[PDB]
């Protein structure tokens, strides 16, 4: 049964198993029975812990169910599996993802006087070729200064950092003017419309070259494991792999009375099926009650 | 069965969403009384007074409590040790240069603890609990006190199952049981840690053989030793796979010496785990003669005045407190066992020492290790004429209690008899025939370094030395004779002396004809 | 009204009192503990303070939590209520059997009785252990000592002692196990159990011991004063109700030893060896209670532990004073397995005089010690030359004196679970007349080996001729059992077979377990 934050995040979900349970739900509703009320309650940290464990029940059905462009040619793959995975962050609840690693940032930065602390404390975010250079760029001016700059904007202590970190940000790769401009906005939608068509460019650059670095390591660790794994003789590798998946089925039995364990049986017999479906007529594929 | 759906079809299935939702289900119900139950507890400060020699006086603190845990705010963590009427007395845990006079120590509110569980089996801990091998946190692990009561009188019962350490110097003449603590005391460089490590890695051969009930999980403390040497032992707990079964409690000598005194303690209650929960365990602390000489850096430097070399008075209590929680407790409480092996490590053979003569009265057996034996060739250097176990013939192997009653009785009569023929003044035909046949027994004792003999193959070579299996074969080939008489002897036999357990009238003599079809060396 | 805990170094507490400070000796209990902790007033440190040791752990104490003075020493049970029960030193039931009965409660603190009420009466305790009852005698109503290293046998000698005089006697008995092992404490009472001298439930009335705990798991103010908490006990069963005690007392050493490691955290500057300027005043304290008076009469067994084999270390040295009878356990006796490994020279008794125990035990006692003792100095030149010179009565000397030190040992009833053997109880009558016919050359005709762990005189003849009999038929078994047997050895395979398997889970089951004593409590 879903408990009626389970079913209003599953409205917007599209896998298979959340729109079952949608379906079940409407249809107990048609036959006279009523919603139950929602929870007013759960004050700010209780209600980001339940967004946060109620996107992961949209996302993880549906990360399974994208396919991975492995081994492909062309860029148009590698932005349909971005589209994907964009498709499926918007269906789970969150936005953007400038909008929402932003939002990250000014989460981790609402006690921040410096620019020290910012470096620091949005560390976790920022890759480590790109906070060491501007932590070097930080050291530059504050050896300049003798005074620890500060997370203020309109103190040109902070500016003869910024205007070093704009250069290191355009050394980097990513133009930052048409991105400050496109957040900054104008007034005419016809000269706002010209930067809003220059960060989409590198915006799409950005998120392709990010699916396909995933991509290739993905790529990468897959052939590793083969070339690992091309490397045994064959009872070695079927006594491993049944060994493994031994230990897997037993660590699932030996759960008995939890969700996930008759739910994971059932789908090993559904495995199953599909086996014994394709092993009785393999040149139409599985039996698909139409 | 066959046409399921199109809408079954379509899930992908082995995706987590139910352990994610078995998460939420039992999550949000418990952070929500978590905070409709939050009251931000007051916390008293306190100001250091002075710092130095990892010791900070902590003005204040006014309910703070013997023992307890406390938090300075340069992270590093102090123990309150001694509560005077101006000042708190505080060991830290760690270096003491980070504390300045004036820094702010805030009172946990608890006393030391430690996670102890099955989440600790594998793992490389500090002298606290935190695990030093990069591994991440300890998962399935659960915090207790690291001074608990030992249990009384009433919550125990007779030490009766053996412990076989698989040192056939040790399991013959000074056997081992269950919730006996055995005093591994010796010289500098004698086989004090390999005595004590052949007694881990047997248990790990013994653990695949047994039920699930009757398993030995081990702990090791290493207390002051290199931290260089503490990773010589977890390569080797690892490439033979007794790091499975054993945690290892690590307080090197670089550690603070509140550290490597309250390691000893973390390592008793992690192994009190498996004792208060039906299992049994074995912890090994070796060397507590550097546990006291970190205890006598905080007396001496929390001006508690010196007694005896220069010991607190309190010394003898250290260890007792420590030593008396390895017990066999009743079957009420679960029949769980710890067995307890102390190192001490003596000077020149002087066991009259203030350390050595506390845990000697401690202890029930005593392990005594001599470097004059070592040199010899006699490895394990056993002492068998001082070494004693006072559970004995009680929980010893059935199977060698008769076979090893005659083998103390013999070496006894070897010992005089050396002493005096050693002049070389005359000898007598059967005075000639005790110190021909206690070599034999000698060499027979012997052993290698790693490797641990199970108990029935210990047993049958005592067998075939007592039995006079092993006379005309010549002295210096009795520790290569008796690999055929573990080869050659058929493999079968020794099943029936692990199941009996004891040498029936139907196995001896079938053994002393399976004894008479080997090829001895030499001969 | 009451005061406050001001300093917690150890487990020595400054308790500060504002007004009518305790008398020195007053128990004082913390409220507020987790456990009962009870303080006991040790001196009055000056500034409205006084100094206590705690009975109890003092890991949780706060400075300033509310100390209650009660007034008076610890007071403990005593009477028939305690027959039975196992207490603490505080006299808390530490048995998990109900409360105590506790008929006339009891300071343990006293004076020593006087000296004109003493009783110079000497009448010897037969022992069933023959070099005790030979050499050193005990007096039935003296204080006894067993001293010794660790090792040598002082436990298994005072259980011999326990089943040999308490199991039937006119009386009562009193254990008081002072900083001992908590492992032979449970198995002294499952022994005592097993032998109906303590019986549990509806049946506690007839018990005839109790037992007093005090061991080493305790702190240093718990371990020094059970053993007055044991005195209280046999203090009543002797003052109030006039009847004879035993009391044993395993490792008076830890009295002293208690008392040393509070010693200078009390604020008294180090005597010799290690121990306390006070340690005469406090073992005399504690020795001159334990006396047969006009009332009724104590017999104390008191084992004592020497530090390091050390007779001369203070401890030992100053109990010596105390004792009429001293058996000293030796080391090289232990070694050579002669067992009870009572020295016979170094053990003496107030007993051995001719006027009290008479001149045929006085000189047959007297005759062995010279024989073992001349034997010793033949032994340096024995190791040496090998008994090539020496004049047919030195060799006669030494025959005799092994035969002697044979003749010495003896198996105790309680160490069958040890060697083999059952164990033997020797009257007097036999140990005079066996040691009078070896020391008067009687049995020269029998091997030295046949006196070895035997009941008496009878009994060497008896192993005497059985060893004639075994090794004159060791050629028994030269000619068979080696082929062509009876069948009654099956074949191998046979024997493997019912071998029942017991199933090996490989699981270890651990992190199931634990989560399942999670969701348990
Ligand atoms: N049974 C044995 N057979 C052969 N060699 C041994 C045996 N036991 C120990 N050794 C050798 O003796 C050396 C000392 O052993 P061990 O490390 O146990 O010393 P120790 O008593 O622990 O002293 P320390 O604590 O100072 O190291 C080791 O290098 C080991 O190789
Ligand atoms: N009468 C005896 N017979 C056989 N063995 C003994 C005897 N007395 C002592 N022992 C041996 O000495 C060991 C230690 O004696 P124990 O009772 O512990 O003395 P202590 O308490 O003084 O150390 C015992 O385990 C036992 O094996
Ligand atoms: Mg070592
Ligand atoms: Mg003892």
């Amino acid at each position: 049964a879903v408990s009626k934050k389970e079913v209003l995040y599953f409205l917007s979900s599209k896998d298979a198993e959340s729109s079952t349970a949608v379906k079940s739900y409407l249809k107990s509703l048609y036959a006279g029975a009523q919603v139950e009320a929602t929870e007013t309650d759960a004050s700010e940290l209780i209600a980001q812990l339940e967004k946060k464990y109620l996107s992961a029940q949209v996302v993880e059905p549906g990360v399974h169910n994208i396919a991975l462009p492995l081994g492909e040619s062309g860029s148009a793959p590698v932005k349909r599996y971005a589209a994907e995975l964009f498709n499926l962050g918007a269906q789970a609840g969150f936005e953007c993802p400038f909008i929402e690693v932003s939002k990250k940032f000014g989460q981790e930065t609402a006690t921040s006087e410096t620019v020290k602390d910012v470096l620091n404390k949005t560390k976790s975010y920022v890759s480590a070729d790109y906070n060491a250079a501007l932590n070097e760029v930080l050291s530059s001016v504050e050896a300049e200064i003798n005074g620890p700059v500060l997370f203020d904007g309109k103190t040109e202590g902070f500016k003869k950092f910024a205007a070093k970190a704009k250069a290191v940000a355009v050394s980097r790769g990513l133009p930052a003017d048409t991105i400050l401009a496109y957040c900054a906005g104008s007034a005419n939608e016809d000269a706002a419309d010209k930067v809003s068509k220059e960060f989409f460019t590198w915006f799409e650059s950005a998120y392709t070259a990010d699916a396909a670095a995933e991509v290739k390591a993905i790529e990468a660790e897959a052939a590793s494991i083969l070339d690992r794994h091309l490397a045994k003789p064959v009872a070695q590798i079927r006594k491993e792999q049944a060994s493994a998946y031994a230990s897997l089925l037993k660590r699932a039995e030996t759960a008995k009375g939890a969700k996930w364990a008759e739910k994971y049986l059932e789908d090993v017999k559904a495995v199953q099926w599909f086996d014994a479906s394709v092993a009785e007529a393999p040149a139409s594929g599985p039996k698909v009650a139409a | 069965a066959d046409a399921k759906a199109l809408d079954e079809l379509r899930k992908p299935k082995f995706s987590s969403k139910y352990l994610i939702q078995h998460v939420s289900q039992k999550l949000i119900p418990a952070v929500k009384e978590w905070e409709k139950s939050y009251q931000p507890p007051v916390i008293h400060l306190g100001r250091v007074l002075s710092v130095g020699d990892g010791i900070a006086r902590v003005y204040g603190l006014k309910s703070v409590q013997a023992g307890e845990l406390v938090c300075f705010d340069s992270g590093v963590k102090g123990m309150a040790l001694n509560l005077q009427a101006d000042h708190v007395g505080v060991v830290v845990f760690g270096n003491d240069s980070v504390i300045h006079q004036g820094d702010l120590v805030y009172r946990t509110g608890q006393i030391v603890n430690v996670p102890i569980g099955p989440g600790t089996l594998g793992r490389v801990t500090d002298g606290l609990g935190q695990p030093i091998d990069g591994k991440g946190p300890l998962t399935n692990v659960r915090s207790s006190l690291v001074e608990v009561k030992a249990p009384g009188i009433i919550a125990r019962q007779s030490v009766r199952e053996p412990l076989f350490t698989g040192v056939k110097a040790v399991d013959a003449l000074v056997p081992i049981g269950r919730g006996q603590r055995e005093l591994i005391i010796g010289d500098r460089q004698t086989g004090k840690t390999a005595v004590a490590i052949d007694a881990i890695i047997h248990q790990k051969n013994c653990n695949e053989q047994v039920p699930k009930a009757q398993r030995v999980y081990c702990v090791y403390v290493a207390v002051g030793q290199k931290r260089s040497t503490v990773a010589q032992l977890v390569k080797l707990f690892t490439q033979t796979g007794a790091m499975r079964y054993t945690i290892m409690v690590s307080a090197t000598a670089s550690d603070a010496a509140p550290l490597q005194f309250l390691a000893p303690y973390s390592g008793c209650a992690m192994a009190e785990y498996f004792r208060d929960t039906g299992k049994h365990g074995l912890i090994i602390y070796d060397d507590l003669s550097k546990q006291s000489v970190a205890y006598r850096q905080m007396s001496l430097l929390l001006r508690r005045p010196p007694g005896r070399e220069a010991f607190p008075g309190d010394v003898f209590y250290l260890h007792s407190r420590l030593l008396e929680r390895a017990a066999k407790l009743s079957k009420e409480l679960g029949g769980g066992s710890l067995t307890a092996f102390p190192v001490i490590e003596t000077q020149a053979g002087d066991v009259s020492a203030y350390i050595a003569t506390n845990v000697i009265s401690i202890t029930d057996g005593q392990i005594f290790l001599e470097t004059e034996l070592f040199y010899k060739g006699i490895r394990p250097a056993l002492n068998v004429g001082l070494s004693v176990s006072r559970v004995g013939s009680a929980a010893q192997f059935p199977g060698m209690k008769q076979v090893a009653g005659t083998l103390k009785l013999e070496l006894a009569q070897y010992r005089e008899v050396a002493a005096f023929a050693q002049f070389g003044s005359d000898l007598d035909a059967a005075t000639q025939y005790v110190l021909e046949r206690g070599a034999r027994l000698t060499e027979m004792l012997k052993q290698k370094q790693f490797a641990p003999i199970p108990i029935e193959r210990q047993t049958v070579a005592v067998y075939a030395a007592t039995k006079g299996f092993l006379d005309k074969v010549r002295v210096q080939d009795i520790v290569a004779a008796e690999e055929a008489v573990i080869s050659q002897v058929n493999p079968a036999v020794f099943k029936i002396l692990k199941a009996n357990g004891k040498i029936t009238p139907a196995l001896d003599a079938h053994l002393k004809a399976e004894l008479r079809k080997v090829k001895l060396p030499g001969a | 009204d009451a005061g406050y805990v001001s300093q917690v170094i150890g487990p020595v507490v400054d308790v500060r009192f504002d007004g009518e400070l305790p008398s020195i000796l007053s128990s004082l209990e913390v409220e507020g503990h987790s456990v009962r902790l009870v303080l006991e007033v040790a001196q009055h440190m000056g500034d409205n303070t006084v100094r206590c040791i705690a009975m109890d752990s003092t890991d949780g104490l706060v400075r300033g939590q509310k100390v209650v003075d009660t007034g008076s020493p610890i007071k403990v049970p005593v009477g028939r209520g305690t027959l039975g029960r196992i207490m603490n030193v505080i006299g808390e039931p530490v048995d998990e059997q109900g409360p105590i009965d506790a008929a006339d409660i009891w300071s343990i603190h006293r004076e020593a009785p006087e000296f004109t009420e003493q009783s110079t009466e000497q009448e010897i305790l037969v022992t069933g252990i023959k070099v005790v009852d030979l050499l050193a005698p005990y007096q039935r109503g003296g204080k006894i000592g067993l001293f010794g290293g660790a090792g040598v046998g002082k436990t298994v000698l005072i259980m011999e002692l326990i089943n040999n005089v308490a199991k039937a006697h006119g009386g009562f008995s009193v254990f008081a196990g002072v900083g001992e092992r908590t492992r032979e404490g449970n198995d002294l009472y499952r022994e005592m159990i097993e032998s109906g001298v303590i019986k549990l439930g509806a049946e506690r009335g007839n018990s005839k011991c109790t037992l007093v705990y005090g061991q080493m798991n305790e702190p240093p103010g718990a371990r020094a004063r059970v053993a007055l908490t044991g005195l209280t006990v046999a203090e009543y069963f002797r003052d109030i109700e006039g009847q004879d005690v035993l009391l044993f007392v395993d490792n008076i050493f830890r009295f002293t030893q208690a008392n040393s490691e509070v010693s200078a955290l009390l604020g008294r500057i180090p005597s010799a060896v290690g121990y306390q300027p006070t340690l005469a005043t406090d073992l005399g304290g504690l020795q001159e209670r334990i006396t047969t008076t006009t009332k009724g009469s104590i017999t104390s067994v008191q084992a004592v532990y020497v530090p390091a084999d050390d007779l001369t270390d203070p401890a030992p040295a100053t109990t010596f004073a105390h004792l009429d009878a001293t058996t000293v356990l030796s080391r090289s006796i232990a070694e050579l397995g002669i067992y009870p490994a009572v020295d016979p020279l170094d053990s003496t008794s107030r007993m051995l005089n001719p006027n009290v125990i008479g001149a045929e035990h006085y000189n047959v006692a007297r005759g062995v010690q010279k024989v073992l003792q001349d034997y010793k100095n033949l032994q340096d030149i024995i190791a040496i030359l090998g008994m090539d010179e020496l004049s047919e009565e030195d060799k006669l000397t030494v025959a005799r004196a092994r035969k002697i030190q044979r003749f010495l040992s003896q198996p105790f009833q309680v160490a069958e679970v040890f060697t083999g053997t059952p164990g033997k109880y020797v009257d007097l009558a036999d140990t005079i007349s066996g040691f009078q016919g070896v020391l008067t050359g009687k049995y020269d005709d029998l091997p030295e080996m046949a006196f070895y762990m035997v009941g008496d005189i009878k009994e060497v003849k008896e192993k005497a001729d059985k060893m004639a009999k075994d090794i004159a038929s060791r050629k028994e078994a030269d000619n068979k059992k080696v082929s062509e047997e009876l069948k009654d050895i099956p074949s191998l395979d046979k024997l493997v077979s019912e071998i029942k398997e017991v199933v090996i889970e490989e699981d270890d089951g651990l992190e199931e377990d634990f989560k399942a004593e999670a969701l348990s409590s």
